[PDB]
């Protein structure tokens, strides 16, 4: 036969962690004292967030963003970064649904099998991921503008030119509204 | 101390042959004014010490280009110094008036070109990513002026250049009118994007397509996805 | 954070000038008001001011996942051939061979959640 | 007639020259123009019309002025002026289309060596460009076209056979996608090995000696000695096939085998998400490795699909800024991202803040001179607000330094400058034609002090009274930015602004606008008149 | 115009010279492939968005059949096919 084979390898077996089209993070170490629009106003800018959920006392959360992209420049922006004085450590975690078929797994000890959370079904033209729109539209769709995007929570919008303003508008909102005390987050 | 003759003087004390000149020694500054009189004023008083063969000023038709030639290790320091605290001093401290006295505050900086032919072996640092083609770009910044003489003192008594052609002064001249008449045109495309310069019209019939797939795939996404979180 | 930084620019461009510009600046920081709150928009730990050991290095490709990677020790890619050329290529040295196959993983949301 | 005048004389030759001349960036256009002309040369000879020849380099280096980056038509220019006879000029258009490319392309590169073989017949300068194209291009993942082109070289030309060692040493190293060939000619080549003498080809005698213990110098029996020493080093260069196969699989992995496009199409076309995301994170696996060659060859080497898109523009000069300490670099980086993208605004944004930084204000004079000047000094009417609002965010930052104060306690005057309040006031005018009105209110009210809110006051809050704007009257924003704009101000006391507010203001707004005003102008008395929320509540009910 | 090798400018009138004189064509008529040429006319208009199921991956990189017990045993994430 041949000097040269194709290289051939092993499965890793599918966790959370070996999943690759994984974006949900647990953030854990939370202080009790944060809500979950508190904990939206931290992990917004990063992406768009599919859900943020805390459970009842339980001192962790979870944000799901709609990008693999978005979450690791999540995990890489703020680890360790004290959200209400304690530090918080973040890493990959499933879902709300896919973690009470775990722990019902973990009580009858049978199995524990994950499965994999899906994907956009690439390719997607005019999507540029790890973008975020706010809030009458005759786009060109020419290609360093961005066709489309996610609405925030969910739907699927056209972005605009006007958008900048939007965003801009909404932000001195919340530095006049929130400073008085009607937003904390 | 921040005048340039008392510098000038102390670097030539301890410079360990600071006299002596570089050969085939090429220096080229391109700079800008927005009053072109105090800056032949300048000119004329930096040329009654610089002399017409080593220094020499090329009007782009503001661009000025400044441009030494086998230049002592220790001219160039005078040179760069008074020209980079004019540049400066325009903005900083206009009242003053003086050419020889840097007024306190000033931190020089800017840029100048070497040929690219030459062998070095801080606060002077070279550039990645030149755009003239076959010229390298320097920066100095944040120098007191006591601290840039002395500067450009270690940085001369290294660097070693060879054997530039005749009109490679022209050479710089074109290459640079070149890139800065380019990025002029690109923002005078920025009006005339969509359908100024594009068909547009044969563009959106070919692209309305597969935006409404891209866009079906999202949506169905987003349903698939709510599926797969929640409990029910 | 982002709005403070981007009011707080807007503010600093419409009421401020050149002089008091290039007097806020001083380099031992690198801190400059106009450019300073670009850099540092979205990035919350941000300061200006061996690099293996580090867990940047660690995960590099695959985030949370932390591997110690086989690598040559003197390694000459850096080097041209027409520097190569001058003096004879010294045995490469190596490090972590032992542990090609050994990756960790920080699993906190078995831990801290599922068994809590 | 001749061919050209039969060429020029055509019906098609009109369509095809106006349909370019109309859509410079279309590029279809470029190419059916192009085709047309090379074909109706039917044989390109020595002897076809110097008229139609001296036409077709017209249109081929327009067409690289238009389209820098398209690497095949560099290469069939200079194919083209080389089959006319004149190799210089095929040299100066691969050097032009290096230069396109910041030196860094492979195809290029290849290409141009490929060429150069034939044409140069002087061996040290044959093999400096070599070198050169080494230090670009060699760490390049599909780099190892170039390594053949230079072993094959090598082979033929040098009598002492050291060099091909020399260079497939270094060649062992780099993380190639054919990584093994280079292994296996390692390898056949050690087995051919016939003596101990030959083995100081591999590297230096003391290094044999102290690390795997040879003595080349070993008199005796020579043969197992040599069948040993063959052993170790088989075994040293297994361990460090080991190394370079961990980094090109997980490249491969990883990253590389999830991009599919790796060359420049056209301006007008787009890329997936997919790519678009991993070119993203590959640059970030890049810039983690730390090898300097190998980032630059990567960001080059990206902006081939995406050139329009903007995102690596930006990324490439933030990388330059803090992870490299370079701001000249990052100008440049983003000086020569405005020709390439299309959207231009966070390009422009970034690069103002990157030339003010670098103390460079007369350039930044001439950016914003451009800009008024190619909305024909009529920046104040253009659609897209964030164009206006960046040009005149810096404009005033030039011109508070430029012009001093007219108004108390060193209060630079910003917005209130009459070169600057007459672009406000004339966008202010259009009252929902514009987009950015609010921010434009909301920017102008922060002053703070008793002289400059006197002018704020009187001439943008009683004149958009006077003449009765019902936009700006039925806007809450409007009458909420001119009560913040008088509750704020260091001069008036606390009973002489609750008076102006709620005694002057407030009775001027009318009554059918309280359904559009009340929302915004209860979040202001809620927020710092608790006291006085009654009055507001009856004076609209 | 660079890489089909019978269309470039230095060796695509010597590819046509090349061929042979042909006499037997009962070996041509023997091989019953289409030839499918690529002219020298193509335009960008054609192709316009190449990923559309078109392209196929990439080949993995080849290694040594003897050092292939070299390889890391399981790769790092989990891909499905």
């Amino acid at each position: 036969m041949s000097q040269f084979i194709y290289p051939v390898q092993q499965q890793p077996s599918l966790n959370h962690f070996t999943d690759p089209n994984n974006t949900t993070v647990f953030i854990g170490g939370l202080s009790s004292l944060v809500t979950e629009d508190e904990l939206r106003a931290y992990f917004q800018p990063f992406g768009t967030i599919v859900y943020v959920k805390i459970p009842v006392g339980k001192c962790c959360g979870f944000v799901q963003y709609v990008d693999r992209l978005s979450a690791e420049a999540a995990i890489a922006g703020m680890q360790g970064f004290p959200i209400a004085n304690s530090r918080v450590r973040l890493s990959w975690g499933r879902s709300a649904k896919q973690t009470a078929l775990l722990q019902q797994a973990m009580l009858s000890n049978s199995l524990q099998v994950q499965q994999q959370q899906p994907g956009l079904q690439q390719p997607n033209y005019g999507y540029i991921p790890s973008s975020t729109c706010e809030a009458n539209v005759s786009s060109t769709m020419l290609p360093g503008c961005q066709i489309l995007n996610y609405s925030n929570p969910q739907q699927v919008i056209m972005q605009g030119s006007e958008a900048v303003v939007n965003s801009t508008n909404a932000m001195l909102n919340r530095l006049e509204q929130g400073s008085n005390g009607f937003m904390f987050a | 101390s921040f005048d340039i003759w008392k510098n000038l003087d102390r670097i030539r004390s301890t410079k360990k042959n600071a006299g002596q000149f570089i050969k085939g020694s090429l220096l080229i500054l391109p700079m800008r004014t927005e009053d072109k009189q105090q800056f032949d004023e300048c000119m004329d008083e930096l040329h009654k010490y610089i002399s017409k063969d080593i220094l020499r000023c090329y009007p782009q038709k503001m661009l000025f280009y400044i441009v030494l030639k086998d230049f002592n290790i220790l001219d160039s320091c005078f040179v760069l110094s008074v020209l980079l605290a004019f540049q400066k001093r325009l903005w900083m401290a206009p009242s003053e008036k003086s050419y020889f006295r840097v007024p306190k505050n000033i931190n020089l900086t800017g840029s100048f070109y070497l040929p690219k032919n030459i062998e070095t072996g801080s606060s002077i640092v070279e550039v990645g990513f030149n755009v003239v083609p076959d010229f390298q770009q320097f920066q100095v910044k944040a120098c007191h002026v006591s601290k840039f003489m002395n500067e450009l003192s270690n940085f001369f008594s290294q660097v070693e250049f060879g054997k530039c052609e005749a009109n490679v002064i022209n050479y710089f001249k074109r290459e640079y009118n070149r890139t800065y008449s380019q990025i002029s045109l690109a923002l005078y495309e920025l009006p005339l994007i969509g359908d100024g310069l594009f068909d547009i019209k044969s563009y959106i019939s070919k692209t309305r397509p597969i935006i409404e797939t891209s866009k079906a795939q999202m949506i169905k996404h987003i349903s698939e996805m709510k599926a797969y979180n929640e409990i029910s | 954070m982002n709005d403070i930084l981007t009011d707080y620019k807007t503010f600093y461009l419409t009421h401020s000038n050149i002089v008091t510009y290039e007097s806020s600046i001083i380099d031992s920081n690198t801190f400059d008001p106009i450019l300073y709150p670009e850099l540092k928009m979205s990035n919350p730990k941000y300061d200006p001011v061996d690099w293996h050991k580090k867990t940047e290095w660690k995960e590099a490709g695959h985030i949370g996942i932390t591997t110690e990677r086989p690598q040559i020790s003197n390694s000459i890619i850096e080097c041209n051939s027409g520097t190569l050329i001058q003096k004879p290529i010294s045995l490469p040295n190596f490090r972590n061979l032992e542990k090609i196959n050994q990756v960790k993983i920080n699993d906190l949301y078995t831990e801290e959640f599922l068994k809590e | 007639m001749d061919k050209y005048t039969a060429l020029i004389h055509d019906e098609n030759f009109s369509t095809l020259t106006l349909n370019v001349s109309r859509y410079p960036k279309s590029l279809a256009y470029w190419e059916k123009l192009l085709n047309y002309i090379v074909k109706a040369s039917a044989p390109i000879c020595k002897s076809t019309e110097p008229q139609l020849l001296k036409l077709i380099r017209c249109t081929y280096s327009s067409m690289l002025n238009e389209f820098p980056y398209l690497e095949n038509y560099y290469i069939d220019f200079a194919l083209l002026e080389y089959k006319l006879g004149n190799v210089s000029m095929s040299h100066k258009i691969f050097q032009r289309g290096l230069q396109a490319f910041n030196q860094r392309s492979l195809l290029l590169w290849t290409s141009y060596l490929k060429f150069c073989n034939n044409v140069i017949s002087h061996q040290k300068q044959l093999f400096k460009k070599y070198e050169t194209a080494e230090e670009y291009v060699g760490l390049h993942f599909f780099s190892g076209e170039f390594w053949d082109l230079y072993l094959e070289q090598i082979s033929s030309r040098c009598t002492s056979s050291k060099k091909y060692w020399n260079v497939l040493r270094k060649i062992l190293e780099i993380p190639l996608h054919s990584f093994s060939k280079f292994y296996a000619l390692w390898l056949q080549r050690i087995d051919d090995i016939m003596d101990l003498k030959q083995l100081s080809q591999l590297t230096s005698k003391d290094e044999l000696l102290k690390k795997l213990k040879i003595d080349i110098n070993y008199s005796g029996r020579k043969g197992p000695y040599l069948q040993d020493a063959k052993k170790k080093l088989k075994k040293i260069t297994k361990e460090m096939y080991m190394v370079v196969q961990y980094q090109v699989l997980e490249i491969y992995s990883i990253f590389e085998s999830k991009i599919y496009i790796n060359y420049y199409t056209s301006p007008e076309t787009l890329v997936s998400s997919d790519e678009i995301e991993t070119w993203i994170k590959y640059l970030d696996y890049t810039i983690t490795l730390q090898t300097d060659s190998l980032t630059h060859l990567n960001f080059q080497r990206a902006l081939l699909p995406l050139a329009h898109y903007d995102l690596v523009w930006i990324k490439y000069s933030k990388w330059l800024i803090n992870s490299k300490n370079d701001l000249l670099g990052a100008k440049n980086v983003l000086l020569m991202g405005l020709k390439f993208s299309l959207k231009k605004t966070e390009i422009i944004k970034l690069l103002y803040s990157v030339i003010c930084k670098l103390n460079e204000y007369v350039l930044l004079r001439n950016l914003l001179e451009k800009i008024e000047s190619s909305y024909s000094d009529n920046v104040e009417n253009v659609d897209d607000f964030e164009i206006f609002w960046d040009y005149l965010q810096f404009k005033t930052f030039c011109q508070n330094s430029l012009y001093s104060s007219r108004y108390s306690d060193s209060q630079s005057n910003g917005l209130l400058n009459k070169e600057l309040f007459d672009k406000v006031w004339k966008r202010l005018s259009c009252k929902e034609k514009k987009s950015g009105q609010e921010i434009l209110l909301n920017n102008l009210v922060q002053f703070y002090s008793k002289d400059t809110v006197e002018f704020v006051e009187k001439n943008i809050f009683q004149k958009i009274i006077e003449f009765g704007w019902e936009y700006y009257l039925q806007n809450g924003m409007f009458w909420n930015c001119y009560c913040r704009l008088i509750y704020f101000d260091t001069s008036r006391s606390y009973l002489d602004k609750r008076q102006y507010i709620v005694r002057k203001i407030w009775p001027q707004i009318d009554k059918k606008f309280a359904q559009s005003v009340l929302p915004s102008l209860t979040e202001f008395c809620e927020s710092y008149f608790p006291e006085e929320m009654d009055t507001l509540e009856e004076m609209f009910t | 115009k660079v890489f089909v090798d019978a269309n470039r400018f230095d060796i695509g009138d010597l590819v046509k010279a090349s061929k042979l004189p042909q006499r037997a064509n009962e070996k041509s008529a023997h091989h019953s492939f289409k030839q499918t040429s690529r002219s020298r006319d193509e335009t960008c208009e054609s192709n316009p968005f190449p990923r559309l199921n078109n392209p196929k991956k990439l080949e993995p990189p080849k290694i040594l059949s003897q050092w292939s017990n070299t390889i890391p045993k399981t790769s790092i994430f989990y891909s499905v096919d």
